[PDB]
DNA sequence: ACGCCTGCTCTGAACCTGTGCC
DNA sequence: GGCACAGGTTCAGAGCAGGCGT
C-alpha cells in the first residue's frame, strides 16, 4: 500500500512501474481484503490508452468476488465504487471491458463478475447501451451466459445492484421484445430476481412493465 | 342532446363496449370534452382516462388535443388572474401520469403526440406547445422507447426559439409583424416554477435534458453569431434550468451535483468553464448541500493531481 | 522632471494599452487585486477618468512631434485605451454601466452628454485638414462610437439624433480613405436597422454607385453623389458594393423567415404586402446594381449570387400562392405588380450583364488554376437556372390561380 | 411520405505571398 | 533593394440541407 504511494511519488523508469504492477497482479488472489480497493485504483490509474486489454483481460479473469466472503460486502462495494470512478473517467476503459469479455464468449466457463460490470457499465456508462443487449443477446444465444450465474448474481450482489434498479429492467424491457424462448426465459428471469430483491418502487416498476408487455405486445 | 353533467362519465363509459367507426366515437368524445368546461376539475382525470380507453378504438389527435388545449387556456387563465393553484397542480400532474400509463401500453397514443407536437416549420411550434404539453412531455422521457424522441424535438426547438428571437431582435420590421408569444425557455421555466407541488417525474426528464443542453452546446469552438450565441444562450439555460431546479426539489439535489462533478472531473480533455460556472451558483445558492454529498467531493480530490491547474483553483 | 521626458509618459500609456488586452482575453489582469473584479472595475473607471481628461484638455493638433511620434501620439493611444475599455466592460461589467457612466438621470441621457464630446472632437479632426487627416484617430473615434452607440436604448430621443447626425455625416463630407468610409457605413446601418428596414438606403448607396462607376451599355446618363457622398471611385468599388449587398442578404434571410413561418398557418393579407413592398423597393436596388459597371472581383460574384437569391425568395413566394390560390382564386393586385417588374425591368438585365461580364475578357500553378476556374463557373448559370426555375412556377402559378403570367415575359 | 446517410456550405485559422514605402 | 501590413487562399472540420430505402 504506502510503497504503492512511494514508487507513485519517486522519480523513475515507466517499465520498471510496469514490472512492479504485475508483481501485483501474481499476487493479486495474495491480498489482504481491506487493501484490495487501493492496489486496483493504481492499476486503473497504471493505464495507458495502449495498456487496457493486456491489464483488465489479466485482472478480468485475475478478479474472484466468490472468494471474498459484514466487512467483507462493505470493502467489496469499496471495490466496485473504486471501479466506478475508474470507469467513470476513462471512455477507452469501459468499452475495452466488452471486448475483453466477449473474446471470452469461447469458454462458456467464464464468471458472474462479467455480468455485473455490464449492468454496472450500462447503468454508469449509456453510450454502450446498443452494444451490452447487442453482446448479451449473442453470449446467451451460445449457450454461455444462464440461469445458474444469473440466479448466483442476485443471491449475493443485490446490495451491489438495489442501486442499479432502472438498469436491469431497461435490459429485460429489452429482452422480452425478442423471439427465443431462451432469451425471453432470462427477461423474465430478470423481473422475477428483480421483483423478489429490490425495493417496492422496483416491484411496482415490474408489474407497470409485465402489464405493458401482456396489453402491447 | 344534453348529458346529465352528474354521470357523463358514465354515459362515456358505455360507448367503450358498443363496436363503433370513427365519425361515432369522435361525436361522442367531442362532446364529453364540451363537457368539461362545465364540471369540477377533480372529476376530470377519470372522464380522461375514460377517453383514452375510448380513444384506443378512436381519436387520438382529438383526445390529447382537447386536454391540451382546454389545460393551455386554463394556465394562460390563472397567469394573467396572476398578473385554485394547489389543486390545479394535482390536475396538471394526475393527467400527465394518466396519459403515461396509456402510451406505455399503446405506442401509436405517443407516436400521434410526437408527431402533434413537431416543430417541423417555427410557425406551427409559435400554436402548438405549452407550459403543460411540456410538462407532459418531459414524463414522458421516462418511457424507455420514448426518452430520446422527445428530447431531441425539445432540444431542436430550443434553439429555433433563440434563432427566431435572435434574428427578431435584430431588427424592427419583424417586431412589427409579429406579436411577440412567450418563448421557449421561459416556457420550460415556468414547468420549473409549476413544478414545485411536487410531480417528480418530469425532474429525471429537466436533469436528462439540461447536462444534454450543455454537453451539446459549450465551449468548444472557444477553447459568430450564428453558431456560436444560440448554443452559448443554450448552455446557459441549461445551467439556468439545473440551478433553479436544484433551488427548489431538495430531492434531487444530490444527483445535480454529482452529474455536474461528473463531467467537471475527469475532462479538461474537453473545456469546461461552464459546469465550473454552475458549479460555483449551485453551491453559492445552498452549500450546506456538500455536508450531504461528501463521499463525492473527497473522490474529486483523488483526481487533484491530473487536473489542470485553472479547473483546480475555482 | 516626469513631464519633460515624453518617452516616459507613452511607456505609462503602452503598459495601461498591455492592462486593458490582458482583461479581455482572460477575466482578470497581471498584477495584485487583478481578479478582484470590483477593484478592477473601479481602477478601469479611475484610469478611464485621467485618459479621457488627456484627450479633453490636450488635443492632437497641439503637436510638434512629426510622422515617427505621431504614430504613437499620446492622444491617440488614450482613444484606443479608451475602445478596448467601452469595449471589454460591456463584456463583462454590462450591468454597472450605470456606475461607470456616474464617473464621467437613466444611462441613455448621461450616454448622449458622453457621445457629444467624442463626436465634436471627431468632427473638428475631419473638418479642419484634408491634406494628411488623421485615419487612425478618426477611424478608431468611429470604432468607439460604434462600440457604445449599442447601449443607447432604440427609441430613445438620443438614439434618433444619433442617427439623424449619423447619416448626415454621411450625406456631407468627401473623406478619400475607404476602410475610414466603410466604418460609418457599418455604423449607419448597424444604427438604423433596429429603428426600420434599411432598403432605401441600400437603394442611394446602389444609385450614387451607378450614378459614379457608371454603366455597362457605354450611354446611360448616371450620376448621384446628391444622395450620400461619401462614395467614392476607390470606396465604392469593392468596399460598398460587397456592404450594400451584404444588407440586403439581411434583408431576404428575414423575407425567407417571413415566408417559412407563413406557409405554416396554412395577419396573412398585411404581412404579404409587406414582403412585396420590401421586394419592390429592393428590385430597384438590384436595378440600379445591374445597369453598373461591375468590376470582376466578390462584387460581380456577390451581386450575380444575389440576384439567384433574390429569385430564390421570389420562388419560395410563387410556390406559397400555389398551395393557397386553388383554394380562393389569390395573386392580389400587390403580387401581379411585383411579377410585372421581376419580368420586364428585372430578368432580360440579368441576361445583359452576366453576357457584358463574360463578354469582358481581357504564372498558372495549373492544379490550383483548374480548381479555381472550375469553382467560379457555376454562378452564370445558377442565374439562369433560377430565373428559368421562377419561369416553372410562374407558368404553374398562370395555370393554377387563372392568370397568364407569361403574357408579361419575354 | 418518414427514417439514414452523405456531402455541401459556412467559419474561422494560419500561410505566405503581394505590393507599397523609405 | 529590403521591411512590413493586408489580402486572399487552402484547409480542416462542424454541423445541418437534402437525395434516396420501405
Amino acid at each position: 500500500v504506502p510503497i504503492l504511494d512511494v514508487l507513485s511519488s519517486l522519480r523513475l523508469d515507466p517499465n520498471f512501474l510496469l514490472k512492479v504492477r504485475q508483481l501485483v497482479m501474481d499476487k493479486l488472489s495474495s491480498i489482504r481484503l481491506e487493501d484490495l480497493p487501493v492496489i486496483i485504483k493504481f492499476i486503473l490509474h497504471s493505464v495507458t490508452a495502449m495498456d487496457t486489454l493486456e491489464v483488465i483481460s489479466e485482472l478480468r479473469e485475475k478478479l474472484d468476488l466468490q472468494h471474498c466472503v459484514s466487512s467483507g460486502q462493505s470493502c467489496i462495494i469499496l471495490l466496485f465504487d473504486v471501479i466506478k470512478s475508474a470507469i467513470r473517467y476513462e471512455k477507452t476503459i469501459s468499452e475495452a471491458w466488452i471486448k475483453a469479455i466477449e473474446n471470452t464468449a469461447s469458454v462458456s466457463e467464464h464468471k458472474v463478475f462479467d455480468l455485473v460490470m455490464l449492468f454496472i457499465i450500462y447503468s454508469t456508462n449509456t453510450q454502450t447501451k446498443k452494444y451490452i443487449d447487442r453482446v448479451l443477446r449473442n453470449k446467451i444465444r451460445s449457450g454461455c451466459i444462464q440461469e445458474q450465474l444469473l440466479q448466483s448474481t442476485f443471491s449475493v450482489h443485490y446490495l451491489v445492484l438495489k442501486d442499479m434498479c432502472s438498469s436491469i429492467l431497461s435490459l429485460a424491457q429489452s429482452l422480452l421484445h425478442s423471439l427465443d424462448q431462451s432469451i425471453i426465459s432470462f427477461g423474465s428471469l430478470l423481473y422475477k430476481y428483480a421483483f423478489k430483491f429490490f425495493d417496492t418502487y422496483c416491484q411496482q416498476e415490474v408489474v407497470g412493465a409485465l402489464v405493458t408487455h401482456i396489453c402491447s405486445g | 342532446g344534453r348529458w346529465d353533467q352528474q354521470y357523463v362519465i358514465q354515459l362515456t363509459s358505455m360507448f367503450k363496449d358498443v363496436p363503433l367507426t370513427a365519425e361515432e366515437v369522435e361525436f361522442v368524445v367531442e362532446k364529453a370534452l364540451s363537457m368539461f368546461s362545465k364540471m369540477n376539475l377533480q372529476e376530470i382525470p377519470p372522464l380522461v382516462y375514460q377517453l383514452l380507453v375510448l380513444s384506443s378504438k378512436g381519436s387520438r389527435k382529438s383526445v390529447l388535443e382537447g386536454i391540451i388545449a382546454f389545460f393551455s387556456a386554463l394556465d394562460k387563465q390563472h397567469n394573467e388572474e396572476q398578473s385554485p393553484s394547489g389543486e390545479l397542480r394535482h390536475v396538471e400532474g394526475t393527467i400527465i401520469l394518466h396519459i403515461v400509463f396509456a402510451i406505455k401500453l399503446d405506442y401509436e397514443l405517443g407516436r400521434e403526440l410526437v408527431k402533434h407536437l413537431k416543430v417541423g416549420q417555427q410557425g406551427d411550434s409559435n400554436n402548438n406547445l405549452s407550459p403543460f404539453s411540456i410538462a407532459l412531455l418531459l414524463s414522458v422521457t421516462r418511457i424507455q422507447r420514448f426518452q430520446d424522441q422527445v428530447l431531441d424535438l425539445l432540444k431542436t426547438s430550443v434553439v429555433k426559439s433563440f434563432k427566431d428571437l435572435q434574428l427578431l431582435q435584430g431588427s424592427k420590421f419583424l417586431q412589427n409583424l409579429v406579436p411577440h408569444r412567450s418563448y421557449v425557455s421561459t416556457m420550460i421555466l415556468e414547468v420549473v416554477k409549476n413544478s414545485v407541488h411536487s410531480w417528480d417525474h418530469v425532474t429525471q426528464g429537466l436533469v436528462e435534458l439540461g447536462f444534454i443542453l450543455m454537453d451539446s452546446y459549450g465551449p468548444k469552438k472557444v477553447l459568430p453569431s450564428l453558431s456560436r450565441m444560440p448554443n452559448q444562450h443554450a448552455c446557459k439555460l441549461g445551467a439556468n434550468i439545473l440551478l433553479e431546479t436544484f433551488k427548489i426539489h431538495e430531492m434531487i439535489r444530490q444527483e445535480i451535483l454529482e452529474q455536474v462533478l461528473n463531467r467537471v472531473v475527469t475532462r479538461a480533455s474537453s473545456p469546461i468553464s461552464h459546469f465550473l460556472d454552475l458549479l460555483s451558483n449551485i453551491v453559492m445558492y445552498a452549500p450546506l448541500v456538500l455536508q450531504s454529498c461528501s463521499s463525492k467531493v473527497t473522490e474529486a480530490f483523488d483526481y487533484l493531481s491530473f487536473l489542470p491547474l485553472q479547473t483546480v483553483q475555482r | 522632471v516626469l513631464r519633460s521626458s515624453n518617452e516616459f509618459m507613452r511607456y505609462a500609456v503602452n503598459v495601461a494599452l498591455q492592462k486593458v488586452q490582458q482583461l479581455k482575453e482572460t477575466g482578470h489582469v497581471s498584477g495584485p487585486d487583478g481578479q478582484n473584479p470590483e477593484k478592477i472595475f473601479q481602477n478601469l473607471c479611475d484610469l478611464t477618468r485621467v485618459l479621457l481628461w488627456r484627450y479633453t484638455s490636450i488635443p492632437t493638433s497641439v503637436e510638434e512631434s512629426g510622422k515617427k511620434e505621431k504614430g504613437k501620439s499620446i492622444s491617440l493611444l488614450c482613444l484606443e485605451g479608451l475602445q478596448k475599455i467601452f469595449s471589454a466592460v460591456q463584456q463583462f461589467y454590462q450591468p454597472k454601466i450605470q456606475q461607470f457612466l456616474r464617473a464621467l438621470v437613466s444611462v441613455t441621457q448621461r450616454t448622449a452628454f458622453q457621445i457629444r464630446q467624442f463626436q465634436r472632437s471627431l468632427l473638428n479632426l475631419l473638418s479642419s485638414q484634408e491634406e494628411d487627416f488623421n485615419s487612425k484617430e478618426a477611424l478608431l473615434l468611429v470604432t468607439v462610437l460604434t462600440s457604445l452607440s449599442k447601449l443607447l436604448e432604440p427609441s430613445s430621443p438620443q438614439f434618433v439624433q444619433m442617427l439623424s447626425w449619423t447619416s448626415k455625416i454621411c450625406k456631407e463630407n468627401s473623406r478619400e480613405d475607404a476602410l475610414f468610409c466603410k466604418s460609418l457605413m457599418n455604423l449607419l446601418f448597424s444604427l438604423h436597422v433596429s429603428y426600420k428596414s434599411p432598403v432605401i438606403l441600400l437603394r442611394d448607396l446602389s444609385q450614387d454607385i451607378h450614378g459614379h462607376l457608371g454603366d455597362i451599355d457605354q450611354d446611360v446618363e448616371v450620376e448621384k453623389t446628391n444622395h450620400f457622398a461619401i462614395v467614392n471611385l476607390r470606396t465604392a468599388a469593392p468596399t460598398v458594393c460587397l456592404l450594400v449587398l451584404s444588407q440586403a442578404e439581411k434583408v431576404l434571410e428575414e423575407v425567407d423567415w417571413l415566408i417559412t413561418k407563413l406557409k405554416g398557418q396554412v395577419p396573412n393579407q398585411p404581412v404579404e404586402k409587406a414582403i412585396i413592398m420590401q421586394l419592390g423597393t429592393l428590385l430597384t436596388f438590384f436595378h440600379e446594381l445591374v445597369q453598373t459597371a461591375l468590376p470582376s472581383g466578390s462584387c460581380v460574384d456577390t451581386l450575380l449570387k444575389d440576384l439567384c437569391k433574390m429569385y430564390t425568395t421570389l420562388t419560395a413566394l410563387v410556390r406559397y400562392y400555389l398551395q393557397v390560390c386553388q383554394s380562393s382564386g389569390g395573386i392580389p393586385k400587390n403580387m401581379e405588380k411585383l411579377v410585372k417588374l421581376s419580368g420586364s425591368h428585372l430578368t432580360p438585365l440579368c441576361y445583359s450583364f452576366i453576357s457584358y461580364v463574360q463578354n469582358k475578357s481581357k504564372p498558372a500553378v495549373v492544379a490550383t488554376a483548374m480548381a479555381r476556374v472550375l469553382r467560379e463557373t457555376k454562378p452564370i448559370p445558377n442565374l439562369i437556372f433560377a430565373i428559368e426555375q421562377y419561369e416553372k412556377f410562374l407558368i404553374h402559378l398562370s395555370k393554377k390561380s387563372k392568370v397568364s403570367l407569361m403574357q408579361h415575359m419575354k
